[PDB]
């Protein structure tokens, strides 16, 4: 079943709006890729030298990326998703090559096997897919085929994966606990390694695949052999979850992180010695080493934060401040929608408030630091108009969904819409043709209109059509639907629910109430549009029931209108009565008197 | 018309609430509620007609509707129905993302469970992950991520009617004894099977109603003899 969505935001978003889930460093051209919650991964220039660090944005995830892999020396990234998909990048330029979409969940950890420029994914799912990089970059238009291979066995969802560097074994960390070893070439299962009681979230592998390293929410580090297919070693040294873990190229130091903030290097052989080498700010969630030099010189640090730091390696804590900093911007954190379902107010974590408008698509001021609540109230109008999208903030984003359930549930008019009054719109009718404004399709004269003649949204806005629950089927921008690509995917992707609106340009339902009419202190059955003002049941009873200029003024000078004994404002709408007033249940019931 | 569910099975509820005396002392000095009373005054004063006098699992039912009974009449005007059956329970859930772990406290008349029973009620219990297509919506992460769901209790009740959808005829919650008292169960053999069954403490032994005739039975043939439609119902008083 298909919903549509759109993300309100800037055309360049060249800071993270959310935290970073993971980390990679080309060594060749001095580049920090970092995969954001924010559904984006951006490259950044790590030369101390530039102010400005960034470099560019790759755009095409759902949700948060939650792992990333840098392949062939730098060349390629592969990418995972809480939008189920793995994708395929030219990480030189920039751009998304492949989708794959064989995960049927959350894809949460990426594995890499560099002498075989092999790579495998797992997610929520417990699938496991392995796929040969070389393989996936030769993929085209026309050589479309792709075959899979897959691991099985693992009982519960997958939060870790590790492949060693000759591609002779695979490694699983899961909320069972237990570590599932593979061999990667025959997909053999090998050994389970028992220990952890709880979530492993960081796995490592030495060279030739004879030891692992696992950190876990149990808050242990474990060293195992895989030729005894036990653990050697347990290393507490965190309070927490260990969530985080890298090692020397020796594999004789770890440098630990996780949710209690600190960076421990430990020596392996010896664990007493042991340096904290920094406190941050948040829960560390992936650490990427600098390999610049054996002593690693640096470790680069991802946590729920937006902002990026590299701390340096020299040796009560070792450092206090970061040696880099990337900057981030903002979260909004808080979201509310107004009794008009037309405009938003916000409050990031910076304690600002925006106030924004969902019809158009954009801000429409900001209002720093004022209070959150007092300022909703301070907007408060008393007027209801059906709900008729849903908001989440899950990429630190205003992210609007729309479902054929609701998206026409809210007429209004014109001119409480805020639009040319010289006549009922439809709010999500009008802002689904002005999200596919550009698609030919949809230039379509009724017996020509493009977009819907009160507004357009930003060209630059997200346009989403995925499953509920899950699956993006097809993303492109406002603006690109006029492409020959975007035409063909449209049409393959579009949900008829939607069309019918768009293309065949048809009306929505409409919605109304049926009421009683009774006089207060003969009870009648009626029903009207719920945006009909009580002044027009003024008038029907000044003219049909006690009846003995205008006659919207001579019905408000003789008729009272009341509602749960409240006298009723001849401007409100029955839609607004009723949940308002109406206080009863069964039927809205109003009560007529002569003044 | 309205079905209160299996014969049997509410007659064996009825049964094992008539033998948990302060909940029978309160009633006998007391709608449903009125009819229950009735029905209670005649017996203090035929089993298989019980349920007569007076479908939704029929003890929680009948427990809620006292208290909404009670409830009411009292704001004409703690009701007794409370500090009886009245517990306390947790649930703790927690994101497997940011592993932040948020509870929420709620009443019970009842108490469903799905390890042992001390084990259980001591501990943490009804552990449940949310996954997949029903996952937790985390206001740390703010948005869906997989949880555990797991529950405790916090209040133990006067009397404890614990639904279980090896049983012991004592409770150590460590602080607080509890003694069975009662026992509503579907028999899979003996000579009682094919239907609920009430079995129940009277002074120093054990009763037995099977449709019209109550026998008495030696302590643990209880649990030398004793698969069901809506699990079976161990009712604890404490000490
Ligand atoms: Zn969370």
């Amino acid at each position: 079943k298909v919903q549509v969505s759109y993300v309100i935001r800037d055309e360049v978003e060249k800071y993270n709006r959310n935290g970073v889930n993971a980390l990679q460093l080309d060594p060749a051209l001095n580049r920090l890729f970092t995969a954001g919650r924010d559904s984006i991964i951006r490259i950044w220039s790590v030369n101390q030298h530039k102010q400005d660090p960034y470099i560019a944005s790759m755009e095409h995830h759902t949700d948060w990326v939650n792992d990333i892999v840098l392949c062939c020396n730098g060349k390629t990234l592969i990418s995972a998703s809480s939008d189920t998909t793995v994708k395929v990048w030219n990480a030189h330029k920039g751009f998304c090559m492949s989708t794959l979409r064989t995960h049927k969940d959350y894809v949460k950890a990426l594995a890499y096997a560099k002498d075989k420029e092999l790579v495998a994914s797992a997610g929520l799912d417990r699938q496991i897919f392995l796929w040969d990089v070389n393989t996936l970059t030769a993929l085209t238009a026309s050589n479309n085929t792709v075959t899979t291979s897959s691991l099985s066995g693992n009982k519960d969802s997958i939060y870790s994966l590790a492949m060693n560097q000759l591609g002779t074994i695979i490694v699983s960390g899961s909320t069972e606990k237990v570590l599932r070893v593979w061999d990667p070439r025959t997909c053999a299962k090998l050994m389970k390694l028992k220990g952890h009681t709880d979530n492993v979230k960081a796995l490592l592998l030495n060279r030739d695949g004879t030891q692992c390293l696992s950190g876990s929410s149990d808050g242990t580090i474990r060293l195992w052999s895989l030729g005894q297919q036990r653990c050697i070693a347990t290393y507490r040294v965190h309070d927490e979850g260990v969530w985080a873990l890298q090692v020397n190229d020796a594999f004789t130091h770890v440098y630990s992180g996780g949710r209690d903030r600190k960076i421990y290097c430990t020596d392996l052989r010896n664990p007493d010695i042991r340096v904290l080498i920094c406190e941050e700010k948040a829960p560390v969630l992936k650490m990427e080493l600098d390999r610049s030099a054996d002593p690693p010189p640096a470790i680069w640090v991802a946590t729920t934060k937006s902002t990026v730091n590299k701390w340096t390696l020299k040796g009560t804590p070792l450092c206090t401040q970061p040696d880099q900093v990337i900057k981030g911007g903002a979260s909004i954190i808080q979201c509310h929608i107004l009794n008009d379902k037309r405009h938003i107010l916000t409050k990031d974590t910076n304690n600002n408030v925006a106030y924004w408008d969902v019809l158009k698509a954009c801000k429409v001021e900001d209002l720093g630091k004022v209070d959150f609540e007092d300022e909703i109230k301070k907007r408060f109008k008393m007027v209801y108009v059906p709900n008729w999208f849903s908001v989440d903030l899950k990429t630190g984003m205003l992210t609007i969904t729309l479902d054929e359930s609701d998206c026409f549930a809210a007429w209004v008019s014109a001119k409480d819409a805020g639009f040319s009054s010289p006549p009922k719109l439809n709010l999500g009718g009008l802002l689904l043709q002005a999200l596919l404004e550009y698609w030919p399709r949809t230039h379509v004269n009724p017996m020509v209109q493009k977009g819907n003649g009160y507004f357009q949204v930003p060209p630059h806005t997200p346009v989403i059509f995925g499953e509920a629950g899950g699956r993006t089927l097809f993303r492109l921008l406002c603006r690109d639907s006029g492409g020959e690509t975007e035409s063909m995917l449209l049409n393959e992707t579009v949900p008829q629910w939607v069309i019918d609106i768009t293309v065949d340009k048809n009306m929505p339902k409409f919605n109304k109430i049926p009421f009683y009419l009774q006089p207060h202190a003969k009870k009648d059955r009626l029903s009207a549009s719920d945006m009909l003002q009580v002044r027009k049941v003024m008038e029907h009873v000044y003219e049909k029931i006690i009846n003995l200029e205008d006659i919207a003024v001579l019905a408000e000078e003789k008729i009272e209108l009341l509602c749960q004994d409240q006298v009723l404002d001849p401007n409100m709408d029955l839609r607004t009565v009723k949940h308002f007033i109406w206080k009863s249940g069964g039927d809205l019931t109003l009560h007529y008197r002569q003044k | 018309l309205v079905n209160f569910g299996n014969t049997c099975y509410c007659n064996s509820v009825l049964q094992a609430l008539y033998f948990c005396r302060p909940f029978r002392e309160k009633v006998l000095a007391y709608s449903l509620l009125t009819c229950l009373a009735d029905l209670f005054h005649s017996i203090a004063t035929p089993p298989k007609k019980f349920i007569t006098r007076l479908a939704h699992e029929f003890l929680n039912y009948l427990l809620n509707t006292i208290a909404d009974i009670l409830q009411e009449e009292r704001k004409q005007e703690p009701t007794w129905v409370h500090e009886i059956f009245q517990g306390t329970l947790t649930n703790e859930t927690r994101c497997l993302t940011c592993e932040t772990i948020s509870s929420k406290d709620e009443d019970f008349l009842d108490l469903s469970v799905d390890t042992s029973i001390t084990h259980c009620l001591r501990g943490f219990s009804n552990t449940e992950t949310l996954c997949s297509e029903y996952k937790y919506y985390c206001e740390e992460c703010r948005s869906k991520q997989e949880a555990h769901k797991r529950m405790k209790v916090k209040k133990l009740p006067m009397i404890l009617a614990l639904h279980l959808k090896v049983f012991p005829l004592e409770l150590r919650l460590f602080d607080r004894m509890y003694d069975l008292v009662a026992v509503v169960v579907h028999c899979g053999s003996g000579p009682n099977r094919g239907h609920y069954i009430a079995i129940v403490k009277s002074h120093d032994f054990w009763l037995l109603f099977d449709d019209d005739i109550v026998e008495k039975i030696d302590a643990q043939a209880i649990e030398e003899f004793y698969n069901s439609e809506s699990g079976y119902i161990l009712f604890y008083q404490s000490r």
